[PDB]
């Protein structure tokens, strides 16, 4: 029974997805997810569902049932899901197929025929649609990004620098600028688009800034758009304003002492309702659960077998 | 166990006196091993010399098997001493003989003072002329840390050892991993970059 | 009791012949909710 | 002027009377007449590849470049494959004309004969020519070669003999029997020798064991009738002519009751169309498919006494030892052959065969079923030509770069026979016999990816780098250079086996990019416990033809992972390896043209693009560009030009990058 204001769901390699909530670090359910391993997990806003997406199956586990199987599941790509997502209503997901495209699937059980798809020349990894659910980011391999309407069924590309890996995109729901990030620190900020007219989406290259020198893992915004996060594989994340990408906050779990060699990455990490308390998620086989200015950690979950890759959070709309 | 007597002497001078010191030396190692062959042979080995300089790696490794820690300590300490203390190639020669066939054993290098002496034995080697092996045991110096003397000591054996591309990829790597430039331009007197050195 | 499971597969030539519709069946375009609210960490007090 | 302004109808008169007057003002200068031909051939290109978007002004331009290309090679006299290599190709192009054929056979008469011998088998793939002419005209010349050499054409012409196709086969007959009347004995004894030790490649029911799991599949992916009748009915068609030795008259005995009955219910079904008969035949081949595989792996040995009666009483001959045969020096006959056949165990099983000549030398090969080798035989010319360019270089001789190579003789369509090199040992062995000394595990890289990950072959290429660089950073990569040390005698000849190894490495590797070589798995390598030398086999995969299949596509230019790395010099790869590369780049990119057209001359062969090849030509055109632009430094885009160190300096980064090591197939061996 997970029908709570906050939820917390983690997956990795143990070949099954944990639950629980930010009250002691203690789980209430783990769920089977067997012979594959997920890429992205997200849950739908009415709190009914929610999908785990890896490996040509999109698999659909419950919230406030107690059922330990995958009532539902979604089928027919050849390989791994890039990522997915949900219409903010509740119409339709949109998912990126690895390979070379991103198509539509309705959550309505009709033969309205509204799925579409879009053609490619790229391996795709990272995908963020408008929060006003008309246009879509489309990151590559290949250092293209690609910005596409669902009024027309073809993208603007832009090439900033070619050759290069970027691997996370990501828009706040205020729409204040782009972020898009590469395989070598190289981060880029956009000024907005004003033109709601005729879907012109304008953007200018406004801010590079040099940093993770190592390989970046991925970037948050802030649910009220004053702040972004961005995870990096030398263990660390490091948090910025929004206002003048100001130095904020550094978290780092290098321990100091040369026993460890690097067991883990901080792949991916998530923000509050509130924007500003994060959780962590390390391939060390345990999470953490930080607050954006203390630096110290409060809370922790170490209850998996292998590594974790993977976080959902969701809280009340309240904060 | 009878032959510490022929080490503690310390007072060989001459080369000669160092040639006929190994040459006992060899006698008694060779005369009594508990190995029938080499017992056998020592007779002969009395009566001829040069069978006997080919068979000395034999005899030690036989006989230090046998020898008990304090008594092989007193060994390396008398032939750590030889060996600093003389200059005569064919001695070194056979000292670094004994060592490299001992490396390629499987009871390991033979223990030296420190690091199995490896900068001392590199130290006797450029002066007999046996490059290889001083190439080599730079490159054992290498492994652990590099330091600035250990390159140049690279660029200088490999310059006598008419590779210059060796010395190329050196300065390439003192460039991109050391990279302070430290460089002294007789690095590139050395090279034979005159342009960089101007 | 095998029997529990529901799949999908993916069907091609999809609104290949109906362009009008989908020319505002899905263009709505509602963009909005800029007015933003203050918060104190509720679920979160609760967690403290 | 033709660097400052390139190729246009307005250039072209300028050139040409600069390189006539040329050549009216030395008349002895090799160079003239090679710049005056080759640039009336490349006039000749032009205008060919213009019109497509009055063969007369083009004819007019072809008949002097030939007349060039025959004075040149009259003055060459001692290496001269290029030019020689374009005169056959405008022979086969516009060999039909009759203003071409003059000039053709005046240069053909007017030249010496032996010079032929580098381009006997490029003659023979087009023996089977569709115009009467240019055929009348190889057969003149074939026989003409024949009777003044037989030696050097007998092999591939008992070749030609055996074939399939009717023009083929007849025209090798009528030559071959235009051959026997001054020299007969030697066709004969040839003709046994081959026609029998062929038997000995492919035994009786292997053939028949790769027809059916040939036909099952073809049946079960096909629903074709017609087809697995073709693929089975030669098997039969050869049955029924009667056993000749003890082995097929035993294997007759054991199966030919079910071999026949199966037949005669596939021709009950043929007659009417109804599964109700095929399936019995069906069934019936596939219990001899299982009665057979029973017993494969226990194929040990083979005594010549009981496969084929007719080698071993020999004793002597007329044929000279296959493979080896020079004109400068007497030839060694073929004296003897042994009566024991050891089979060495694989997938192919390939016989290891042993003769013995005149002087009493031996001569070890190995017998290849199952596969082509004809490719090889162009392959190993070409590293012979590119031998021959680092040869006559003061900069690069000093340095002695050569690439070793092996005997290779083309049997039949899916036979030959291999050189046996001495003393090499697959690096496989090295580090599987290094790591078994030392009591330690053989794949425990691939123990440790498996136990952090078990789904490790469907990660994303992030997933797969992080793992990757987390298996290969625990465990420490040193083997090969402990091992080659303790496998030396004395430090100074181990500092000379590994220079020789750099070298011979570097070398390898740019040359294998220059092709496009493939599948550099470390059981297709093999070292010289003597010389140190680097060696290379199982020339397949060319053409960046693995590079763009679909499963496991590869995205490395040549192999070079650490193992390979570290063992070769204490700074790493930027020591002899790049100055190497520098000076052997440098070389290959001032004779563009000797190596491009060879490389032509390899493609457009019809009966060799079958591998590649699933207008018609243009697949072809599109490699053979990039050939060029692998040439020119053009590769990463054509719209600029860099120099050497950068093209290297790019390649070297692609090889060595971790993000696309993970992407190859496992059995690769990535993490050695």
């Amino acid at each position: 029974v997970g029908s709570d204001p906050v939820i917390l769901a983690t997956a990795g390699y143990d070949h099954t997805v944990r639950f629980w909530q930010a009250h002691s670090g203690i789980c209430t359910r783990t769920v089977q997810h067997q012979d594959s391993q997920v890429n992205a997990l997200e849950v739908t806003p009415d709190r009914s569902m929610i999908a785990a997406a890896g490996y040509q199956h999109i698999r659909m586990y419950d919230l406030n049932s107690n059922n330990p199987n995958p009532i539902i599941s979604y089928d027919g790509v050849n390989k791994n899901i890039a990522s997915v997502g949900f219409h903010e209503d509740g119409r339709w997901m949109y998912t990126g197929g690895e390979d070379c495209t991103a198509r539509i699937w309705d959550l309505r059980s009709r033969n309205l025929q509204c799925q579409r798809i879009f053609q490619v020349n790229a391996p795709i990894n990272c995908v963020c649609l408008h929060p006003n659910q008309a246009e879509l980011i489309v990151g590559d391999q290949s250092g293209a990004i690609h910005i596409w309407d669902l009024k027309t069924d073809h993208n603007e590309q832009l090439i900033p620098e070619p050759e290069v890996s970027i691997t996370s995109a990501h828009i706040d729901p205020d729409a204040s600028y782009m972020a898009a990030v590469n395989s070598t620190g190289n981060c880029y900020v956009w000024n907005l688009t004003g033109g709601i007219g005729d879907e012109v989406t304008q953007l200018i290259p406004k801010t590079k800034i040099p940093a993770h020198t190592r390989y970046a893992l991925q970037c948050r915004f802030s649910p009220d758009s004053t702040l972004l996060a961005t995870c990096s594989a030398d263990q660390t994340c490091k948090i910025w304003r929004t206002s003048n990408f100001s130095l904020m906050t550094e978290l780092s779990i290098k321990s100091g002492n040369p026993g460890e060699s690097s067991r883990g990455w901080m792949w991916g990490c998530a923000f509050s309702g509130d924007s500003q308390y994060i959780v962590t998620a390390s391939s060390d086989n345990l999470a953490r659960l930080w607050c954006v200015e203390t630096g110290e950690i409060k809370r922790e979950y170490g209850g998996h077998q292998k590594a974790v890759v993977c976080l959902a959070f969701n809280d009340s709309v309240l904060g | 166990i009878n032959l510490q007597k022929a080490w503690g002497a310390a007072r060989r001078v001459s080369k000669d006196d160092w040639l006929e010191w190994l040459r006992r030396l060899s006698l008694e190692l060779l005369k009594d091993s508990s190995s029938p062959s080499l017992r056998s042979c020592w007779a002969l080995a009395q009566a001829y010399n040069p069978m006997a300089r080919d068979l000395f790696n034999a005899a030690f490794v036989s006989c230090w098997s046998e020898l008990n820690e304090d008594q092989q300590d007193e060994l390396i300490r008398s032939i750590e001493l030889a060996l600093t203390s003389q200059d005569i190639a064919e001695v070194t020669q056979t000292l670094l003989n004994l060592a490299e066939f001992m490396e390629h054993s499987d009871k390991g290098p033979l223990p030296l003072r420190d690091d199995n002496g490896i900068v001392l034995l590199g130290e006797r080697a450029a002066k007999c002329r046996a490059y290889a092996k001083a190439l080599h045991y730079k490159e054992l110096e290498f492994q652990k840390g590099p330091t600035p003397a250990i390159l140049e000591s690279l660029i200088s054996i490999n310059n006598k050892l008419q590779q210059p591309e060796a010395a190329a990829g050196v300065l390439e790597y003192a460039m991109k991993h050391f990279g302070e430039l430290e460089i002294q331009a007789t690095w590139y007197e050395k090279l034979h970059e005159w342009e960089d050195a101007l | 009791n095998q029997i529990k499971c529901k799949n999908i597969q993916w069907k091609e030539r999809n609104s290949k012949q109906s362009a009008q519709e989908l020319k505002s069946l899905f263009e709505k375009k509602s963009l909005k909710e800029k007015p933003p609210i203050s918060g104190k960490q509720s679920i979160l007090s609760v967690r403290l | 002027q033709l660097n400052l302004q390139g190729i246009n109808e307005s250039t072209i008169p300028k050139v040409l009377q600069y390189y006539s007057a040329a050549t009216e003002h030395d008349r002895s200068w090799y160079k003239a007449w090679h710049a005056w031909a080759v640039m009336n051939f490349e006039a000749v290109l032009h205008y060919k590849h213009q019109n497509q978007a009055l063969s007369k002004t083009l004819l007019m331009y072809t008949v002097p470049a030939v007349q060039g290309f025959f004075r040149s090679i009259s003055l060459s006299r001692g290496n001269n494959l290029q030019d020689t290599l374009r005169v056959l190709t405008l022979w086969f192009d516009y060999g039909h004309w009759p203003d071409v054929n003059e000039a053709l056979v005046e240069g053909v008469k007017a030249i010496q004969i032996d010079t032929w011998l580098q381009v006997i088998p490029q003659l023979i793939a087009r023996i089977d020519t569709p115009r009467p002419l240019v055929g009348r005209l190889i057969h003149q010349l074939l026989t003409d070669i024949g009777r003044y050499h037989p030696q050097a054409l007998i092999y591939p012409l008992t070749v030609a003999s055996k074939s399939t196709t009717t023009a083929r086969h007849n025209a090798a007959n009528k030559i071959l029997k235009n051959m026997c009347e001054h020299s007969n004995t030697l066709v004969q004894q040839a003709m046994m020798v081959s026609e029998e030790l062929i038997r000995v490649a492919i035994l009786w029911h292997e053939m028949w064991h790769e027809g059916l799991e040939e036909a099952s599949r073809l049946y079960f992916g096909e629903r074709n009738v017609k087809g697995m009748f073709e693929v089975l009915e030669p098997l039969h068609a050869m049955m029924e002519r009667g056993p000749q030795t003890l082995k097929e008259t035993s294997f007759n005995q054991a199966y030919g009751r079910d071999l026949m009955e199966a037949q005669e219910w596939c021709r009950k079904y043929m007659k009417s169309g109804n599964v109700k008969d095929l399936t019995q035949a069906w069934d019936l081949y596939y219990h001899v498919f299982r009665r057979i595989s029973k017993q494969l792996p226990q194929l040990t040995s083979l005594e010549l006494q009981y496969v084929s009666p007719k080698l071993l009483m020999c004793r002597d001959l007329e044929l000279a030892v296959p493979g080896t045969y020079d004109p400068n020096q007497p030839i060694i006959r073929i004296q003897s052959i042994a009566p024991s056949l050891q089979v060495i165990t694989s997938k192919q099983r390939p016989r290891k065969l042993t003769l013995m000549g005149s002087n009493g030398h031996e001569f070890v090969f190995l017998l290849k079923g199952h596969e082509d080798l004809r490719q090889d035989e162009r392959v190993m010319q070409l590293f012979g030509l590119v031998n021959t360019l680092l040869a006559n270089d003061p900069t690069s001789l000093r340095k002695n770069l050569s690439i070793q190579r092996y005997a290779v003789i083309p049997l039949s369509t899916n036979s030959g026979l291999i050189g046996w090199v001495p003393h090499c040992d697959t690096l496989h062995a090295l580090i599987r016999d290094y790591r078994e000394k030392k009591k330690i595990l053989l794949n425990i890289e691939h123990r440790i990816m498996l136990r952090m990950a078990p789904d490790y072959d469907h990660l994303t290429l992030m997933q797969k780098v992080e793992v990757f660089e987390h298996a290969v950073n625990n465990t420490a990569g040193d083997d090969l250079a402990k091992l080659l040390w303790l496998k030396s005698p004395s430090s100074e000849v181990w500092f000379d086996r590994r220079t020789n190894y750099t070298r011979s490495l570097a070398v390898m590797s740019m040359v294998g990019y220059i092709l496009g070589l493939g599948d550099r798995h470390p059981s297709n390598l093999m070292l010289d416990r003597l010389s140190g030398k680097i060696l290379h086999i199982d020339f397949g995969d060319c053409f960046e033809v693995a590079m763009t299949r679909e499963k496991f596509p590869e995205k490395i230019p040549f192999r070079l992972t650490r193992m390979l790395t570290n063992a070769m010099e204490v700074t790493g790869l930027d020591g002899n390896y790049r100055i190497t590369c520098h000076t052997v780049m440098e070389v290959l990119r001032e004779h563009k043209d000797s190596v491009m057209a060879v490389l032509e001359a390899f493609v457009y062969d019809p009966l060799l693009n079958w591998r590649l090849m699933d207008a018609l030509n243009k697949k072809a055109i599109q490699i053979i560009n990039r050939v060029r632009d692998k040439l020119t430094g053009r590769d990463f885009s054509h719209d600029d030009t860099l120099d050497v160190p950068t093209q290297v300096e790019l390649l070297i980064k692609q090889a060595t990058s971790h993000e696309n090591l993970c992407q190859c197939y496992i059995g690769w061996c990535p993490f050695w």
